[PDB]
């Protein structure tokens, strides 16, 4: 796993530890000056709505993460982190279209979901003139959970569900993972807003 | 100046007690923490908020307190069955019901006449002898295979695609009721969840699979196999607060038990689906010919008849007549 690709997989206290002891973001942030920019310059390319670049075209990713994060977070637009955890969570479902089985069954149980894999089942599909087969199941109760609040398309009924379990497809698997990082992000901003920061770093992110 | 006044005791009543009084009904373990619920004879509104905590407490509010028409108890499960206030009562958790859609299955014959001069009147009164019109509906046998078919398709979705183990039940009168017992994080499911399964069941959102062998595992092969969907009654399912008619229980409407079903293919509708014995002298309202529990029966106004106490309390229930005596 790639945590160049994934940022949110590495801690951020695990990243500041390289730095120093008692590093803090704000102190690394107060002297860098390439990060708090390249924070910006994401907010920006999602306050216009272009595509966000992926975190492995940076020099620091990991920190670059956390300090996007950290500027919503002293940002304060609801919608603001809202449109940025969408046009994110779109970033990284690209890097998993080219993912490994292993691994994209690794950033689930990471993510917190209980999909895995079991004997596929294939099945004559009419759209596909051939038969299809799904490898990837989550037990009906959990796959309520996770689609909860998503689209007619994951609705149970259009669902191929056998024996308790959902059958699901590598397209699907991401879909399903893409979202809960989508999540993930709104959840991991809260941690950031947490402390007291520098009025100097205030106004620096702000401008 | 020498005319008896006497009133006919209600025998219906008197069977019911005697059943109530040795019938074993199928309890829920989490019995303390469920709300029972009882429409009694002669009364239309139900005596709610109920909590027992063992058979024995049961069977003698039944029997010497009051005595159930229809007698059920929530699916819910309480912390208070007794709390007056939803927020009090403090829900945690409720059964996954189905109950097949017999309304919308058969549709059957009804009828509407006066008791007194046993005519049949529109209007719910009769004018001529100022007396309410009853009304008669004829369950067929025909209608009870429908049913029985949707609830063998059910059981195969319940047990093949959600991987559970349901439970059958005779509704008692005009369909049947299949329940799965969970109480993992199952019974915990939203109403919303539950209208998901519900509409799976349903085979709404289910598309055709025009392809597809009849071996395939879902809808992929159901579909194939001639099954679209399930008729069933969505809002029992969607509903998380629902009364479930205990199991043993009379069905007020034909005097039959709430009876369980483990072979879908041996269920027999017939009069074997009541506990009572002897014979009971009918009297009829009407002269009609109709089906009774899976065979038909020729009554004429007036004329008493000596049957099967079964029957008899069956077609009582059902408005054709009264039970005037019994052996
Ligand atoms: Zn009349």
């Amino acid at each position: 796993l790639d945590v160049k690709k994934y940022p949110f997989i590495k801690s951020l206290d695990d990243e500041l530890k390289k730095y120093g002891g008692g590093i803090t973001l704000t102190d690394l942030l107060l002297n860098s000056t390439t990060l708090i920019d390249q924070a910006k310059d994401r907010i920006q390319k999602t306050k216009s709505g272009d595509e966000l670049p992926h975190y492995v075209s940076y020099n620091e990713p990991v920190l670059v993460f956390y300090t996007t994060l950290l500027s919503l977070a002293i940002l304060n637009d609801v919608k603001l982190i809202r449109r940025y955890a969408y046009a994110e969570a779109k970033q990284f479902r690209s890097l998993l279209h080219t993912e490994n089985e292993e691994n994209l069954l690794e950033i689930s149980k990471l993510l917190d979901l209980k999909i895995n894999r079991c004997d596929p089942i294939k099945f004559y599909l009419e759209k596909k003139r051939r038969i299809i087969q799904k490898e990837f199941c989550v037990h009906f109760i959990d796959y309520l959970k996770y689609t909860k609040d998503l689209k007619e398309d994951w609705k149970l009924s259009g669902q191929i569900l056998h024996k308790g379990y959902v059958y699901l497809d590598k397209n699907q698997l991401i879909g399903l993972i893409a979202e809960s990082i989508k999540s993930k992000i709104v959840e991991m901003i809260r941690p950031l807003n947490l402390k007291e920061i520098p009025e100097k770093l205030k106004s620096l992110i702000e401008r | 100046t020498f005319t008896l006044h006497q009133g006919q005791t209600n025998l219906i009543k008197s069977f019911f007690r005697n059943y109530y009084l040795n019938a074993e009904l199928e309890l829920p373990k989490d019995m303390e923490l469920r709300e029972f619920a009882l429409q009694p004879f002669g009364s239309d509104t139900y005596v709610r908020h109920l909590s027992f905590s063992s058979s024995e407490e049961l069977r003698d509010y039944l029997v010497n307190r009051n005595l159930p028409l229809h007698l059920f108890y929530s699916s819910a499960r309480y912390q208070l069955p007794s709390a007056r206030n939803m927020e009090e009562k403090a829900w945690m958790g409720s059964d996954l019901l189905f109950d097949i859609d017999a309304d919308h299955l058969c549709k059957l014959r009804s009828i509407r006449f006066c008791p007194v001069c046993g005519n049949a009147v529109v209007s719910e009164k009769c004018e001529r002898d100022n007396v309410e019109t009853l009304e008669y509906v004829e369950m067929t046998s025909e209608c009870i295979k429908r049913g029985l078919e949707q609830t063998r398709n059910l059981v195969e979705i319940l047990e093949d695609d959600f991987g559970l183990k349901p439970k059958v039940y005779f509704s008692g009168n005009r369909g049947f009721h299949v329940q799965v017992d969970c109480y993992g994080n199952c019974a915990l499911l939203d109403s919303d969840e539950r209208k998901e399964i519900a509409e799976y069941v349903m085979g709404i959102g289910v598309p055709g699979y025009p392809g597809g062998s009849e071996n395939a595992p879902g809808w992929v092969g159901r579909k194939n196999r001639g099954i679209n969907g399930v008729t069933i009654d969505e809002q029992v399912t969607i509903d998380v607060k629902r009364l479930i008619r205990i199991p043993n229980s009379l069905h007020g409407k034909s005097g039959l038990i709430v009876k369980r079903v483990p072979n879908l293919d041996d269920f027999e509708f017939n009069e074997t689906l009541s506990p009572f014995t002897g014979y009971t002298i009918f009297l009829p309202y009407i002269t009609i010919e109709t089906e009774v529990l899976g065979s038909i029966i020729k009554l004429n106004r007036g004329i008493p008849i000596k049957i099967k106490s079964s029957i008899g309390i069956y077609l009582h229930l059902r408005n054709l007549g009264e039970v005037k005596a019994y052996v």
